[PDB]
């Protein structure tokens, strides 16, 4: 019924209101047909990061210090934090949205094959006289 | 290891007011409940009051619902009691304990040292001694305030056979009683004597026991 | 509010000995039921948790169960050191409630006391006051009745008596009685008597003292 | 259309800016407060008496073990109208270390959840609370880990 | 005797489709009704109001392993007014020769407009409990 | 609301076993027989149940417990599982393990739903609070 | 009864009865005459029937629990759920009515047979005097 921004007013079926900006949530519906739809920024420690219709923010998230983790970018109204690892290290994924913070591996005995990526581990070859095991060189003593 | 510490207890008139204060340390102090409790002389345990870990909900007695009010500093790891128009019924030795929680369980697990507090008006008094094969003699004292009292026969020469009584008060004053157990061919050979003292109003006497 | 009755109020045993103590709630109160020790001139130990779990640190040697509104601490083999006074806590509701309580004492075989009667002191004569001091010392078990008699007549106004815990090294106990009166009644009359009724004797000790001689 | 329903519900979630406490929201997306019930003093106010369901979730975290042994705890309790009465109705306790973390060896990240909920008799005007004892192991890093909520019968 | 007009849907896992968790309804005990539909492994709304959501997950395994296991078992939102993937019902659980058994029940009650789509998720498929039914299953109530 | 409803909870004077108790609501038309919940009439229905495990110590074998909601319905005479769950508690200090259990399900009227556990030795039967079982028509 | 055996009541005609559907079918649609044949359809592949009924859906098909040491004895037909079971020289320890868990039966070495393994039951074994039996298996003291 009514076209991309625009959402179907509750009460009366007839009514197009204006869909809310993000970074703000929806105070009121539009009155009118035509008319603007009351809008406000989110509060402190809350956001939204899409077009929405949506009485309340949603609760910034958090970085997981127990991972590694470190705040990329703080969270802003319209935008969530982004989190990350440090410099040389990669991320191992336990779920979707889970991950772990491991340095990256420095192919000792051996030679870097492919660089450190951030969401693989270096890609390691060994030296002579040592045998891969799990992207480490171990030895044949 | 862990230790909780009362302290500020002391004789307050009655109507007055008091803080009592409970110094924690071995634990986290932020992750326990907290709570008073108290026992008169002579007498068993009562509740008192609790608190919940941010300090915002607290929960008192009947007796002392809108006298008492407690408080807790977690920076400070300590514990407050404000004892507020004082009565003679809030006369007791008070502890501060961990109210902890468990599986739909709940417990004192640690118990401080425990502070006194007494409630009287009557001002300070010092007491006033009055004087088969074993023969059985004793000296009272009648009239003192306050407590304590130390007792002793013969400088201490005579441990066994000495029962030093309980106290017992009657309109705001204390009395006590001893008595000593020598054989009869001791006494009045020995002309034993009863060495009473009150620290509290510095006085000291020593009486001998003589027939009338 | 919530009420404890614990019983028994005083328990003789020994060391070795099979003792049981038991709470009862008014109302249901669930598992937050917990149980203390408290030693003379000590702070209360918290013994059991739960309802039925040891705390920590505690000998083995304890154990609890549970019934309905019933609540029962047992002491399996009895150790010196459990000698004192045992406490019982309700934790469901407000105002938290605790027992009346429950002392364990060291069993003895009976003993008959020694009883000292005194006349008041010639110091004491001079103060416009009088006191008759009665003692009963060194007897078992801890129940007794004592009964002043001034010429006969049974008195039983101003009696300030006060007895004591149980002796260390005989587990005796003591009581003394005093009989405080105006010199103006003191002299007035001239026989005072003191009776105590125990179960070692089915006659009652009687001593007295006569103003005439 | 169909008829709305009448039954005081009501789910709260944590306050993840707000370290070293637990502090309840409900003007938060997908936190809900409806037909009576309220929050209020960071408890939830209940508007009818009779049965309800109480549910709460708090996610403890952690990276390694200490030498120390922590018990983490979390207790739901009502407090009546008048006289103020305290009522206690649930609790929980997990030891989430059985050993101390070995030197030398990564120490690795534990996650332990901790439910606590069931159905109880409640009365009107009743505030219920759910407290934990060691907030700095909570887990605000995500929204729906740490919940609290109840639905009348 | 008048039939009950309430969305409801319970749908349970599939054991024949090992190494993901894939909710079906057309079996005995399982159900759709009064407007509730499962599209793209999801459980789409019908109508507005308050509903009743939860989902039972079973974890399993045979003894501890070396490396760490976690687990996750989360309830997410799609909705009309915030077309992006959102957290309801979360849980993480390290469970570390004897076997281990791990359940994870997450319920609570939501507002949900017409065409949300709510989906119960996990990230290792390779513990699901499949043996039995009644073990893994997946619904939303409407009050 | 004259929808059928049940919750009953455990029999403290029953110990040795999980014996369903209505009055200690049972209306409507909704009967316990049998230790079981018979369904009054057709329709919908929210079946819930919560029980509590605990125990002293870990033994020396392992320790399994098990909670299930099963359906006998007139359509088909034969126990089938509607909820059901595992937990491993042990792998000297007590522990305690609730198990949760909740569904919609579409039932028959002469159904009869039994809610049963494997370990009634571990059942904190007493909490009443955690240990209940009931049904409800939408 | 209000219908005769073999047979069940139709949801609509209170005066009208269907015959049940057989094993390995479900109920499609209820029987229209009096005297014809019920819609009854055989189960899809991963459900079964396993009793005869009017039920409009199959039940799925069990499975053996790997965790339980647990092996395949039959497959899951439509008209018969997955039997499952253990190996030779392997007894069953039920934990509940419905889970059991396969052991390896006792081997008495040292000791005195007094019962067979059985398929729900381990050896009986009785040690000499001396020599215990911690694990129903017989070491010396
Ligand atoms: O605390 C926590 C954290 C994670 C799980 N958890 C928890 C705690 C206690 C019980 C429980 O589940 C058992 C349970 N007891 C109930 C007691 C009453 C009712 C009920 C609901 C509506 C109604 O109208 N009448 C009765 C439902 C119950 N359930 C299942 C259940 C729980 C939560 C949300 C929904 C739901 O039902 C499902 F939609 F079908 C779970
Ligand atoms: C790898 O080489 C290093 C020298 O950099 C040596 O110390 C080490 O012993 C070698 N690896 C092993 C497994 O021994």
């Amino acid at each position: 019924v009514c076209p991309q921004g625009k959402y179907i007013h509750p009460q009366d079926n007839s009514i197009c209101c204006t869909k809310c900006h993000k970074g703000t949530y929806l105070y009121n519906d539009c009155p009118g047909p035509g008319q603007d739809t009351d809008c406000r920024e989110c509060e402190s420690g809350s956001f939204t990061a899409s077009e929405n219709h949506l009485r309340h923010c949603l609760s910034c998230s958090k970085c997981r210090k127990e991972m590694g983790q470190v705040e990329i970018s703080s969270c802003t109204v319209d935008r969530d934090t982004v989190c990350g690892c440090r410099k040389n290290q990669y991320r191992h994924y336990w779920s979707e949205n889970l991950f772990q913070c491991f340095n990256c591996s420095l192919c000792l005995n051996g030679t870097v094959h492919l660089s450190c990526q951030e969401k693989q581990n270096t890609v390691c070859t060994c030296h002579a006289g040592f045998f891969l095991r799990e992207n480490e060189c171990v030895s044949s003593s | 290891d862990v230790q909780l510490v009362e302290s500020g207890g002391g004789l307050v008139q009655p109507g007055r007011s008091l803080k009592l204060s409970c110094a924690a340390s071995g634990f986290t102090f932020s992750a326990y409940y907290m709570a008073w409790v108290r026992q008169a002389p002579t007498k068993g345990l009562e509740w008192v009051a609790s608190i919940n870990y941010d300090g915002a909900n607290t929960f008192y007695r009947d007796s002392v619902k809108g006298r008492f009010t407690v408080s807790r500093d977690n920076a400070r790891s300590s514990l407050y009691l404000q004892m507020d128009s004082l009565r003679s019924e809030d006369t007791a030795t008070y502890y501060c304990t961990t109210e902890a929680y468990g599986y739909n369980s709940n417990w004192f697990g640690y118990w401080g040292q425990g502070t006194l507090v007494t409630v009287s008006s009557a001002k300070t008094t010092p007491p006033s001694v009055y004087p088969n094969s074993m023969v059985t003699l004793g000296c009272l004292v009648k009239g003192y305030f306050p407590e304590p009292v130390t007792v002793t026969w013969n400088s201490g020469s005579l441990s066994s056979g000495v029962h030093t009584f309980p106290a017992v008060l009657q309109s705001d004053l204390y009395t006590l009683s001893s008595s000593v157990t020598v054989p009869s061919s001791t006494w009045p050979s020995e002309t034993v004597t009863c060495n009473v003292a009150h620290p509290a109003s510095s006085t000291k006497v020593d009486k001998k026991i003589v027939p009338r | 509010d919530i009420q404890m009755t614990q019983s028994p109020a005083s328990l003789p045993a020994s060391p070795e000995e099979i003792v049981t103590i038991t709470c009862q709630a008014s109302q249901d109160i669930g598992n937050w039921l917990s149980w203390y020790q408290q030693k003379p001139g000590k702070s209360p130990q918290l013994l059991i948790y739960g309802a039925t779990s040891l705390a920590d640190g505690v000998p083995s040697r304890f154990s609890a169960s549970r019934s309905g509104t019933q609540y029962s601490l047992k002491i399996s083999r009895l150790q010196v050191e459990d000698f004192g006074i045992f406490y019982c806590l309700q934790g469901q509701s407000t105002p938290y409630t605790f027992g009346a309580g429950t002392k364990l004492e060291l069993k003895r075989t009976d003993a008959a006391p020694t009883v000292s009667i005194f006349p008041p002191s010639s110091e004491q004569l001079t103060s416009g006051g009088a006191s008759v001091v009665c003692f009963l010392n060194n007897f078992y078990p801890k129940d007794i009745n004592v009964k002043w008699k001034i010429d006969g007549s049974e008195r039983q106004n101003g009696v300030l008596n006060s007895w004591t815990d149980q002796d260390s090294k005989d587990s005796t106990y003591s009581m003394s009685s005093t009989l405080t009166l105006t010199k103006d009644e003191y002299e007035r009359h001239n026989s005072y008597t003191c009776e105590a009724t125990h179960k070692t004797s089915t006659s009652p000790i009687v001593k007295s003292f006569n103003r005439n001689e | 259309s169909r008829t709305p329903s009448d039954k005081p519900v009501a789910h709260v979630v944590a306050n993840p800016q707000a370290e070293g406490q637990l502090q309840w929201l409900n003007r938060r997306a997908n936190a809900l407060l409806a037909n009576g019930v309220e929050l209020r003093d960071n408890q939830l106010v209940v508007p009818s008496e009779g049965l309800y369901l109480i549910y709460s979730q708090v996610l403890f975290k952690g990276q390694g073990c200490p030498s120390t042994h922590v018990l983490l705890t979390h207790t739901i309790s009502r407090i009546a109208v008048s006289y103020q009465t305290k009522v206690n109705l649930l609790s929980a306790i997990k030891s989430p270390c059985q050993r101390e973390t070995p030197e030398g060896a990564e120490a690795k990240p534990w996650y332990e959840p901790i439910y606590l909920g069931g159905v109880f008799q409640l009365e009107k005007g009743d505030r219920l609370s759910a407290e934990i004892n060691r907030p700095d192991y909570l887990d605000f890093a995500e929204s729906g880990q740490v919940y609290f909520g109840i639905i009348a019968l």
